[PDB]
């Protein structure tokens, strides 16, 4: 089957 | 078949998408048929945990106004076998744009399409600003380049 | 060494021969076998580009955060009929 | 790192950048090789702060974060001579026209 990403429930992070 | 497309290798790689420009960012996966599919953008200065595969490609634009942007330093990002459970950096940041791209950014941030004409600039630089940063001709490009 | 262009009010701008370089129109200008007139260009405007210079030789090939070139509206026009003229 | 400069005075403008660990002195050098005037000539400045020759750049200010290339910092710079006093003088550059209608919010 096609594996596409995708995105953890997170908090993005300040750089 | 395409030339740039992902492979479904279906091989976890975890990476981090770090956007260190001032734009916002729009994350651009091309499918398994090369073709281009949007992913969340990211503000300014923020970065983010991406579950992607081996040997899936990427590339980042200003989500607004698709202008490019480099990954790492080249145009396309393709995540690696974790090595020891480390996520891969992609390091998204603005090019050098040359200085007649960067004004062509501006003014078209400024003046809506219709009324570029009415710029009194050399007639020239009337189509320059209408060919607007686009995606599917990047890949085009990015297609011939590759074959030479 | 360094190259000095003038402005169409009479400022001038002693900048870095390998910096002018930048851009085509003076690359070709002095790449036979210095000071250059660009009375065309007001000194709001030259002087912006010849920042441009020195953040193009800086960022090239660098693998540090890029800042943005910053270009005030007011000055965008003028500046957009120097790059197209001086070729950078 | 390195600073990137402006040095100006009257309508000259010097595009030049140097470690922000070198000196005041050595920025002089540049200057001299440039306008032919040596150093004990000189006067440089951070706005109105006459920089002695054995400081840093740094240590008078400059530091790679605030004179970056796209934005250098500026340096004036005055020179002597045998009986008069020459205040420090930038000419400004000139102004933009009116921003036009089609490009304002």
């Amino acid at each position: 089957e096609a594996l596409a990403p995708y995105i953890p429930m997170d908090d993005d992070f300040q750089l | 078949r395409p030339v740039l497309r992902s492979v479904n290798s279906r091989e976890p790689s975890q990476v981090i998408f770090c956007n260190r420009s001032p734009r916002v960012v729009l994350p651009v996966w091309l499918n398994f048929d090369g073709e281009p599919q949007p992913y969340p953008t990211l503000p300014p200065g923020t970065g983010r945990r991406i579950h992607s595969y081996r040997g899936h490609l990427w590339l980042f634009r200003d989500a607004g106004t698709h202008d490019g942007l480099l990954v790492n330093q080249t145009e396309l990002f393709v995540p690696s076998l974790n090595v020891d459970g480390q996520p891969i950096f992609a390091n998204i940041t603005l090019p050098v744009y040359t200085l007649k791209e960067r004004c062509l950014q501006v003014v078209r941030s400024l003046v809506k399409p219709e009324n570029y004409r009415r710029l009194d600039i050399v007639r020239s630089l009337y189509e320059d600003l209408e060919d607007h940063p686009n995606v599917q001709k990047d890949l085009e490009r990015l297609t011939q380049e590759r074959i030479a | 060494m360094y190259v000095k262009l003038i402005s169409s009010d009479g400022h001038e701008f002693i900048v870095k021969r390998e910096h002018a370089l930048t851009s085509g129109t003076i690359k070709a200008m002095l790449s036979g076998p210095n000071e250059v007139n660009f009375r065309e260009i007001p000194s709001h405007v030259l002087s912006k580009v010849c920042m441009y210079f020195t953040y193009k030789v800086r960022y090239t090939n660098s693998s540090t955060e890029i800042p943005e070139f910053p270009i005030a509206p007011e000055i965008a026009l003028e500046l957009l009929m120097a790059a197209n003229f001086l070729d950078c | 790192m390195d600073v990137f400069l402006m040095i100006r005075r009257h309508k000259t403008t010097i595009f030049t950048d140097a470690k922000e660990s070198s000196t005041v002195f050595e920025l002089k050098r540049i200057v001299e090789g440039i306008l032919k005037r040596p150093p004990d000539e000189q006067r440089l400045y951070k706005d109105d702060q006459l920089l002695d020759d054995g400081k840093t750049l740094g240590e008078c200010g400059f530091t790679s974060q605030t004179a970056r290339p796209q934005a250098p910092a500026t340096v004036g710079l005055a020179f002597r001579a045998d009986d008069t006093f020459e205040a420090l003088c930038i000419e400004p550059f000139s102004s933009p026209p009116e921003l036009p209608d089609v490009m304002k919010p």
